[PDB]
RNA sequence: AUUAAAAAGGUAUUGUUGCCCACCAAUUUUUAUAAUAAAAAUAACGUGCAGUAAUUAAUAUAUUUAUAAAAAUAUAUUUUUUUUUUUU
RNA sequence: UAUACAAUUAUCAUAUUAAAUUGUUAAGUGCUGAUUUAACCAAUAAAAAUAUAAAUAAUUUUUAUUUGUUUUUAAACACCAUUAGGUA
């Protein structure tokens, strides 16, 4: 086990800031309560907010635009899958 | 006086009727007591007590 | 309470009298007081 | 104040077996034809010769659930 | 009632319910002025009758027909014995004689606050833990203690031949040969009487029963005297 | 609850014995709802036991 | 524990688990082992009064075996 | 807190090889505890935590030894490593818990230690109660510890120059000689090894003849006196002083002696019971004659003055 | 832990939000499937009026 | 302070 | 584990953040201590209502796990400046995880493992014992290899 | 004044209420319970099944008891210590009464062992209603049609019991006209 | 076509038209000689109804009020007669 | 007037080996207004939640000392007033 160390405090706390960011080609790491908060981009401004906490998030303030953030799917892990997602949205 | 004299092997503390007469005599000594402190604190009251201050009053000389 | 205790039985009489092995009388007997008095005329 | 209505008949759970004991009546019945004025029952005079065992002390005395004392009920 | 009467054998007041017990192994003979170990009358008693009373493994009083304290352990040593006896009644490989036992008074006491079903003061150190954290952080790559033999004191006592060294003669389960009187100055020959039955016994496992001339006499003045006994 | 007195007279000796063996049914004295923190510094604010005091 | 309590002894305490344990209907006792203690028990066993004594060779404490006649 | 460096000169006197292994394998990493002679307790490695040795911190990496090192313990830990370094001081051996020099020690850091906390706060009477026990048992384990040695008293007790601990509880108990009466009971009655002391000689006195230890000292020339203080000295010289400062007063002025001499012939005649009776013998006459100490006699109030 | 999480922030001060999620934890007395150590009488009462009614 | 029935005997009340 | 503080911010700006957590590691290293190591979560919707600077409640905040190793008389002083520090929002102190209440008393077994194995989290499944398995093998595998270096 | 207490929430022109309601209110973090009521599942039901669960959880009465009056730390302890004690004497006394209705089920299942010894085993099934008559299976499918039906199971929650307000209201958590002491 | 069918008490024995409570009133005794204080005995009066499951329960300590039993509070108890929830 | 308690369990003041003490959180509209109570009622009314592992049983407690009055935001709240409020 590795502890953070002075000299590379800050690469460090900018990599864990940036560990949501939302956007990415890999499935987002859980927090430490199992969920998945908001992903938030650079500055400090949430721009995507899980369907589950959507409603409340557009209802406690108005005009505050973010898309709902989507989980990456999964396609690497099962390939028959991922062609069955495809023939399914094409089916619709 | 001797409040808990209940017989041997008695499952409570003491007795309610015996207890009554206990505390009839110490209410009846904590009330003549009170009304005695009272009677004695208002003699203070009394213009002798007055009388008592004026001669215990000093003389303030410049 | 404010009565005295009392034995659940008896005391054995021959425990009671073993118990007696150095009482004042035996100890006068012996002769442990010494006389420093007259004594009886 | 509350107590049960049999509390006053209640029996003594502590020594209501001695008085049924066997071996009670087995040397009251032995001093009772030992004094030579009382007719023998045939119960003692069959009982003299098979007297009870001697170790069915009852679990009032014995205050151990888990003796075996009876070995007919065991 | 038969508490205002007799006082020296009934004590009807509260606190007072342990009784004056002597057949305990604490240090004194007033169970309820004792400090070691507190009764919980509402849930004890199981298995021991009243709640009062000492616990199974802490018992120092044994009936007839009552099974003693097993022998702790920790079969392999009765080959010579009868193969198909199993495994002794009077072994235990789990049998610890001071075992805490849980008590509410003691362990769970809830009198502080309003006694709500979410509060109380509760110590951890009576019961071992049932947590799956246990054996998590205590897995270790390397073997055991039974493994790594750190252990040079053994067995309290030198040799058992019922667990250190196989067992040979006969089982010996009521407590005869052990609770008997030596007739022999020597102590070779031993003697236990009833009221009408006598048994004589020799006991010289150093030389595998084996009787010198003056044993011998012994021996035989032994039986010619149990046997002429009276209520023999 | 009266018919199980040697229960909570167990109880009691536990707590007493706790306690240095003084204080025997007694509990801790009533605090102020907000007692930790209206109060000043200087004055006890969590409640003791009552032989502590 | 007090100056008032009286001061026991293990005579004492080993005649008054004895006399416990034959009230109790009980088999074996466990009792302090002193050399008093132990001629006491040999003169009990010697008279009759005890089925048995041995004094296994521990230091605090020995076995006794009770006697029981006509229950 | 530290560990003194005496116990590494005696790991390395013992044992050479082991010493010299370590000495060479000093920065490279060991599969093999060497140093379990050199601790063969847990508490006898209080220098890092979880009584981890300084030797086996030798692989790994300086965070690790920074998280193990000193700065990382808890208040208990520092108390417990100050602790046993007092106690492998003055333990007899490796294993001595038992010996009233250890148990002294022990319970004296920890009476300091609650005293800081009973200072920081005193709102705990449990702690004064268990602080109060614990100086009980002190004073016990030094008590018991004075009749062993003294060396290690005049050793352990110039710590802040304290010379008054073990302080005599009260006087009427004192008198009665009950603060000494703790020695006499403890079994340490009478365990000095007089010998080594002084002259054994020279303490005792004759039973044939019946003389004092005094007597048996003159006659053999020895003289068992103990220091003396200011006053007793002054009290000495003022009495050796008498002979000499009369021999030469009466030679040189004879009239105020003379003058003193016929006072004193005079009141030897002018007094009470010039006769030497039983009554004018007695010692203690108020003692003696009490039944005329009220309406008889008025010189003196009280029927005693002394122990007797 | 409630302690904690409450502290925290993580639980609210009064009820479960779990508590419809945790009921397949929670163990279920079946009607259907009688148990001998119901502490419940009817449960019991109902089987054996199922077995008269046969 | 004594109770006392001056009616009847205090010994003939009290033997229920 | 030392201790572990958990701690709720508001969600600032990104620099904003990364200034208070500069801070606070600051604080931390002035006293000679070491951080194990220092977690930042997403902006969770914690049940309570915490008041942001305008006294409304802000039902929106930042979660932070700093894991560290200090003696308690620094972590004293350390702990009041968190607490005191305006960005946290609120501060929760674990200080029972080298003696968790699930433990001759090894104390070693704890210390060295991180507080997120002695308290399992929610989304953890089965897997992980597999998972246990193959690091345990490896680890047993290779440790001395690696230490006799 | 508690949120509990007697004059909380009061309407007065002097009186106003404190914090906020609606959305993010200041029972947001405080509901105890909460449903998401959904069409066929009416709310008068949902409202009965919670107030049934609450009362046979014996929690309405402590809230009531507790926020009403005030009761003394003794007073609690001690109707807490008798409910208990009740409650295992209950269950003591209810033990018995399974054990002989278990006893009284193995009697009747003794005598329908002895119809079937009487009667035959293929005709006590007939008589408990085997599909013996099924030669279609539209006929064993009006049979499952009904067990079907009959499998679906009602909420079982009962009407909650009313609540009395007696005269200074001695016990607020009172809820029959018994008397208790 | 909605109904009878539970528990639950004498301090009273002269037995509620009962015991009992202080005060009021009347005689008198003991300690005391100090303008003292305290305690005790007594079948009928006067004011009440405090206690006796006894009409808002009782017990203990502290405070307070006063024609009197007592009453109200603070805290701690029940010699207060009692009513069923083993993860909805 | 002299002439044999108990010691196996006794409810009013005889406490003496015991692990305590300390954590800084919660709650913040003004709007057209009948809340509480048997009844009267008074003036913003909502609120304060974190534990265990760890301290030897002893031979001088002869020894410190200690047992629900413990002083401030609200809610509770005893003398007194009577149209009805004060007061731990
Ligand atoms: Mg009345």
């Amino acid at each position: 086990i590795n502890y953070v160390p002075h000299a590379q405090l800050r690469e460090h706390i900018d990599k864990e800031l940036d560990k949501y960011v939302a956007g990415k080609n890999e499935p987002y790491p859980l927090n430490f309560v199992g969920q998945m908060p908001f992903l938030e981009d650079g500055d400090g401004n949430i721009v995507e907010v899980p369907e589950s906490l959507l409603s409340n998030h557009m209802a406690e303030h108005p005009d505050s635009t973010a898309k709902p953030h989507e989980p990456h799917t999964s396609s690497s892990i099962s390939e028959a899958a991922a062609f069955e997602e495809r023939m399914l949205r094409a089916m619709v | 006086g001797q409040v808990t004299f209940g017989p041997r092997n008695y499952p409570y503390p003491s007795s309610r009727w015996l207890a009554r007469r206990f505390q009839m005599k110490k209410h009846r000594i904590i009330k003549r007591f009170r009304f005695r402190r009272y009677k004695l604190a208002a003699v203070a009251n009394l213009p002798f007590a007055k009388m008592i201050r004026v001669g215990m009053l000093p003389e303030l000389k410049s | 309470r404010s009565g005295k205790a009392r034995a659940f039985v008896f005391r054995d009489p021959s425990l009671r009298m073993m118990r007696a092995g150095s009482g004042y009388q035996q100890l006068r007997r012996m002769g442990m007081p010494m006389q420093v008095g007259m004594g009886w005329r | 104040y509350k107590m049960p209505k049999n509390m006053g008949v209640a029996p003594r759970f502590d020594t209501w077996n001695e008085k049924y004991e066997p071996w009670e009546h087995m040397k009251r019945m032995g001093r009772l034809v030992g004094t030579g004025f009382y007719i023998p029952p045939e119960w003692y005079n069959h009982f003299r010769m098979f007297p009870p065992i001697n170790h069915n002390f009852q679990q009032e005395k014995t205050l151990n659930p888990h003796n075996a004392s009876e070995p007919t009920q065991d | 009632p038969i508490e205002f009467r007799f006082y020296q054998r009934y004590a009807n007041h509260p606190n007072r319910q342990s009784g004056i017990q002597f057949l305990t192994h604490y240090n004194t003979h007033q169970r309820f002025r004792v400090n070691k170990d507190y009764i919980d009358y509402m849930h004890w008693g199981k298995e021991q009758g009243q709640a009062r009373l000492p616990h199974r493994h802490q018992r120092v009083a044994f009936d007839f027909n009552d099974q003693l304290h097993p022998t702790r352990i920790g079969y392999a040593w009765f080959a010579s014995q009868d193969p198909t006896f199993g495994h002794h009644p009077d072994l235990s490989s789990s049998f610890d004689p001071n075992y805490r036992v849980f008590s509410h008074p003691e362990h769970w006491n809830k009198m502080f606050t309003k006694r709500r079903p979410g509060e109380g003061d509760i110590d951890l150190s009576v019961l071992p833990s049932r947590s799956l954290l246990g054996p998590l952080m205590a897995h270790s790559d390397t073997k055991g203690i039974p493994y790594f033999k750190v252990d040079n004191r053994g067995h309290s006592n030198g040799r058992v031949p019922g667990v250190n060294a196989p067992f040979f003669g006969e089982f010996d389960q009521k407590m005869m040969q052990a609770m008997s009187r030596p007739l022999n100055a020597n102590r070779t020959i031993t003697g236990n009487d009833g009221r009408f039955s006598k048994t004589i016994m020799i006991n010289e496992p150093q030389c595998n029963q084996a009787l010198s001339a003056k044993t011998a006499s012994e021996l035989s003045k032994e039986i010619d005297k149990a046997t002429n006994a009276v209520y023999s | 609850p009266h018919d199980w007195r040697h229960f909570y007279a167990q109880e009691k000796l536990v707590r007493e014995r706790q306690q240095n063996g003084h204080a025997y049914g007694r509990r801790p004295k009533q605090f102020s709802f907000g007692a930790r923190y209206v109060k000043t510094d200087g004055y006890g604010k969590r409640p003791r036991l009552p032989y502590n005091k | 524990r007090r100056r008032e309590e009286n001061l026991y002894t293990p005579i004492y305490d080993f005649c008054h688990r004895i006399r416990e344990a034959t009230e109790q209907r009980k088999r074996f006792v466990v009792v302090p082992s002193t050399i008093e203690t132990r001629g006491c028990a040999r003169v009990m066993h010697d008279h009759g009064l005890v089925a048995g004594f041995r004094d296994f060779h521990n230091d605090r404490a020995f076995a006794v075996e009770l006697k029981y006649f006509q229950g | 807190v530290n560990i003194p460096e005496t116990r590494q000169m005696k790991f390395e006197e013992q044992h050479p090889l082991l010493a010299g292994a370590l000495r060479k394998l000093e920065g490279q990493p060991k599969g093999f505890p060497f140093w379990y002679r050199k601790y063969p307790t847990r508490r006898h490695a209080y220098e890092y935590r979880f009584s981890i040795p300084v030797e086996m911190l030798d692989g790994y990496n300086d965070d690790v030894k920074k998280a193990l090192s000193k700065g990382m313990m808890s208040i208990q830990e520092k108390q417990f490593a100050q602790e046993a370094m007092y106690m492998e001081r003055y333990a007899e051996h490796d294993f001595d818990t038992t010996s009233p020099a250890v148990l002294a020690v022990k319970r004296a850091l920890k009476c300091r230690v609650l005293r800081n906390h009973l200072l920081t706060n005193p709102h705990n009477n449990i702690i004064k109660t268990v602080l109060a026990n614990t100086e009980r048992k002190l004073n016990h384990a030094l008590r018991r510890l004075r009749k062993v040695d003294f060396k290690k008293y005049w050793e352990i007790i110039r710590d802040h120059d304290v010379q008054d601990i073990l302080q005599p509880p009260n006087l009427v108990t004192y008198r009665q000689g009950s603060y000494w009466k703790y020695d006499w009971n403890a079994g340490l009655a009478i365990s000095t090894n007089l010998a080594d002391v002084m002259d054994p000689r020279g303490l005792n006195g004759c039973v044939e003849t019946g003389r004092s230890r005094s007597e048996v000292a003159r006659d053999l020339g020895l003289s068992y006196t103990r220091p003396l203080h200011e006053n007793e000295k002054k009290q000495l010289s003022h009495q050796a002083v008498y002979y000499e400062r009369l021999a030469k007063f009466k030679m040189e002025q004879p009239e105020a002696a003379r003058a003193m001499e016929r006072e004193r012939f005079v009141r030897k005649f002018s007094g009470m019971f010039v006769k030497m009776d039983i009554r004018s013998g007695a010692p203690d006459f108020p003692s003696t004659y009490r039944r005329l100490l009220g309406t008889k006699v008025v010189r003196w109030a009280s029927k005693r003055h002394g122990p007797n | 832990a409630k302690a904690q999480a409450i502290r925290i922030g993580l639980y609210p001060r009064f009820g479960n939000p779990f508590w419809f999620r945790s009921q397949k934890f929670r163990p279920k007395a079946y009607q259907e499937n009688y148990d001998p150590t119901t502490y419940s009488t009817k449960r019991t009462v109902e089987h054996f009026a199922y077995n008269w009614v046969q | 302070l004594h109770q006392y029935p001056t009616a009847r005997h205090k010994s003939l009340v009290k033997d229920r | 584990v030392f201790y572990s503080f958990v701690l709720v911010m508001k969600p600032r700006q990104r620099r904003f953040t990364s200034q208070a957590l500069r801070e606070i590691g600051v604080a931390v290293y002035s006293n000679g201590g070491l951080i194990r190591s220092i977690t930042n979560e997403g902006i969770m919707r914690p049940y309570s209502r915490f008041r942001d600077a305008d006294n409304t409640p802000l039902t929106y905040a930042r979660y932070i796990i700093l894991q560290l190793d200090m003696g308690e008389e620094e972590m004293g002083k350390v702990d009041k400046i968190i607490r005191e520090h305006q960005d946290v929002l609120m501060a929760l102190k674990l200080n029972n995880l080298e003696r968790p209440v699930g433990i001759a008393y090894f104390p070693l077994d704890t210390f060295t493992r991180l507080e997120e194995e002695i308290n399992w989290s929610p989304q953890t499944s089965a897997d992980i014992y597999t998972q246990l398995e193959m690091n345990w093998k490896e680890f047993s595998r290779t440790r001395w290899s690696s230490f006799l270096r | 004044y508690m949120m509990y207490h007697r004059k909380a929430m009061g309407t007065m022109k002097y009186s106003k209420w404190k914090g906020a309601h609606g959305g993010i209110s200041h029972f947001y973090g405080r509901t105890p319970m909460v449903e998401e009521v959904r069409p066929n599942e009416p709310i008068t039901l949902v409202d009965r099944r919670i107030m049934h669960y609450v009362h046979h959880s014996r929690l309405r009465h402590f809230q009531l008891f507790r926020s009403y009056q005030e009761k003394s730390n003794s007073t609690e302890c001690k109707l807490r210590e008798g409910e208990m004690l009740r409650r295992r004497w209950h269950r003591r006394l209810q033990k018995s009464f399974i054990a002989f209705m278990q006893f009284k089920t193995m009697k009747v299942l003794e005598d329908q062992a002895r119809l079937v010894n009487t009667y035959g085993q293929a005709a006590v099934n007939a008589a408990l209603g085997d599909p013996w008559n099924a030669t279609d299976n539209v006929a064993r499918e009006r049979k499952s049609a009904a067990v079907r039906r009959q499998v679906r199971a009602l909420p079982m929650v009962n009407v909650v019991p009313k609540h009395v307000a007696t005269m200074k209201q001695i016990h607020n958590d009172r809820f029959n006209y018994r008397w208790r002491v």
